[PDB]
C-alpha cells in the first residue's frame, strides 16, 4: 500500500532551479530514509542523497552537495529536491525511492520518476518528409519518414494509421541542436507499394500536430 | 571511495539459459554491524527499478524464484537460471552501506546468429529542399551483433560533420537491430555535390556495406 507518487515532466530552461516533489503514502514518512537517484538520458543508475523526514538530516553524494537540494515537509508527507544552476547533464529521469526498515533494508519502493529537459528550445511543431528510395530500377521495398526540429518530445508515428506494423523500425529521437530528429523505416515487399498508398502520420501533442505524408516515388 | 565494478555490462542469452551478473567491491563492503548491504536491481525498459535480492542473497518478496543472490570477499553474483522474457533488461548491484554506490549495469538481451545490416539510402525530399535544407538519410536495418560503423561521403570525400545516428533496441521479434544515420546538410551545399555515400561496417563482413546514389538520375 506505500506508494511513492512524483511531480510532472517539467521543462527547465538552462541555468535555471527546478523543485521536484515526492509524495508518499502507506506509510510512516518520518520513519524512514527517502533517496533520490538520477539517471540521465542515456546511462545507468546514479546515486543522488538521502533525507530522514521529521529530523531533516541529509547525505549527499560529494557531486550533488551544492546542485540537489533535499527537503521534506511531514504534514504533506512529501519530499522534495532543487536541482539548481541547471545544465544540459540535469536532463535526466528522477527517482525518489524508500530505504525500508526491517524485513528488506533496501530500496523496495520507487516512485514513477520525474523527467526534467533542461533546454533553451521553445516549442516547435515537427517537419516530416517522405523518403522514397533513390532512382528507377528486390522483393522487398524499404521506405521512411523523417520528422525532425521539434519541442518537446514526445511524438508518436504510425504507418497507414496502423495497419503497418511488422516491418516499421522507429528510431529514438535524438537532439540535434535544441530541437528533436526522429525517422522510421518501413519495409514492405515490393507488389505493395507503390501499388499501395503507404501513408505516415505524424503526431506532435505539444503543439496539437497530427501530420500525414503519403510516401509517392 | 568504494567502487562497484559491475561486468559484462552486455549480456546476451537464449532463452531458458542460466545468466550471470557479476559484481565486484575495490574493497569489502561488510559494514560494522556484520551485514552487507549488497541489493540487486531490474529497470524494464520504460520503469522503474524495483528490489530483487537485498542482504546480498535473499530474494525480495513477490521476485521469481529463479533470481539468486550470492557474494563473499568483494565478489557478488546474480544468477537467474532459466532466462524468461520478463527478465530481460538492466540488472544494478547497490551496495547502500557508507556512500551508496550503484553497479553500472548489465543489459540482459537475446542471443541469436549475426546478421548483416540490410542499407537503403534515401536522397533529400524536395520539401525539405524548399526550405533550404537537405538530410540524406540510411537506414541499416536488421543486424547483429549490435556493433556497427558508419562512415559518409561526398564525392568520394569523407563527411564527418553533420551525421546524426540513432539506434533501435533488441528487436522482439527477431532479436536484431538497426540503425539510422543522417546527414544533413544546406540545400545549396547539397547541390554541389553528386554522390553520396554511407558504407556500414558490422561484425559480419571485413567489407564495408556501400550505398550510393547522384542527383544524376
Amino acid at each position: 500500500e506505500v506508494q511513492l507518487q512524483q511531480s510532472g515532466t517539467v521543462l527547465a530552461r538552462p541555468g535555471a532551479s527546478v523543485k521536484m516533489s515526492c509524495k508518499a503514502s502507506g506509510y510512516s514518512f518520518t520513519s524512514f530514509w527517502m533517496h533520490w537517484v538520477k539517471q540521465r538520458p542515456g546511462q545507468g543508475l546514479e546515486w543522488i542523497g538521502t533525507i530522514y523526514p521529521g529530523n531533516s538530516d541529509t547525505s549527499y553524494n560529494q557531486k550533488f552537495k551544492g546542485k540537489a537540494k533535499l527537503t521534506a515537509v511531514t504534514s504533506a508527507s512529501t519530499a522534495y529536491m532543487e536541482v539548481s544552476s541547471l545544465t544540459n547533464e540535469d536532463s535526466a529521469v528522477y527517482y525518489c525511492t524508500r530505504r525500508s526498515g526491517y524485513k528488506y533494508y533496501a530500496l523496495d519502493y520507487w516512485g514513477q520518476g520525474t523527467s526534467v529537459t533542461v533546454s533553451s528550445a521553445k516549442t516547435t511543431a515537427p517537419s516530416v518528409y517522405p523518403l522514397a528510395p533513390v532512382c528507377g530500377d528486390g522483393s522487398s521495398v524499404t521506405l521512411g519518414c523523417l520528422v525532425k526540429g521539434y519541442f518537446p518530445e514526445p511524438v508518436t508515428l504510425t504507418w497507414n494509421s496502423g495497419s503497418l506494423s511488422s516491418g516499421v523500425h522507429t528510431f529514438p529521437a535524438v537532439l540535434q541542436s535544441d530541437l528533436y530528429t526522429l525517422s522510421s523505416s518501413v519495409t514492405v515487399t515490393s507488389s505493395t507499394w507503390p501499388s499501395q498508398s503507404i501513408t505516415c502520420n505524424v503526431a506532435h501533442p505539444a503543439s496539437s500536430t497530427k501530420v500525414d505524408k503519403k510516401i509517392e516515388p | 571511495d568504494v567502487l562497484m565494478t559491475q561486468t559484462p555490462l552486455s549480456l546476451p542469452v537464449s532463452l531458458g539459459d542460466q545468466a550471470s551478473i557479476s559484481c565486484r567491491s575495490s574493497q569489502s563492503i561488510v559494514h560494522s554491524n556484520g551485514n552487507t548491504y549488497l541489493e540487486w536491481y531490474l529497470q524494464k525498459p520504460g520503469q522503474s527499478p524495483k528490489l530483487l535480492i537485498y542482504k546480498v542473497s535473499n530474494r525480495f518478496s513477490g521476485v521469481p524464484d529463479r533470481f539468486s543472490g550470492s557474494g563473499s570477499g568483494t565478489d557478488f553474483t546474480l544468477k537467474i537460471s532459466r532466462v524468461e522474457a520478463e527478465d530481460l533488461g538492466v540488472y544494478y548491484c547497490f551496495q547502500g552501506s557508507l556512500v551508496p554506490t550503484f553497479g553500472g549495469g548489465t543489459k540482459l538481451e537475446i542471443k541469436r546468429a549475426d546478421a548483416a545490416p540490410t542499407v537503403s539510402i534515401f536522397p533529400p525530399s524536395s520539401e525539405q529542399l524548399t526550405s533550404g535544407g537537405a538530410s540524406v538519410v540510411c537506414f541499416l536495418n536488421n543486424f547483429y551483433p549490435k556493433d556497427i560503423n558508419v562512415k559518409w561521403k561526398i564525392d568520394g570525400s569523407e563527411r564527418q560533420n553533420g551525421v546524426l545516428n540513432s539506434w533501435t533496441d533488441q528487436d522482439s521479434k527477431d532479436s536484431t537491430y538497426s540503425m539510422s544515420s543522417t546527414l544533413t546538410l544546406t540545400k545549396d551545399e547539397y547541390e554541389r555535390h553528386n554522390s553520396y555515400t554511407c558504407e556500414a561496417t558490422h561484425k559480419t563482413s571485413t567489407s564495408p556495406i556501400v550505398k550510393s546514389f547522384n542527383r544524376n538520375e
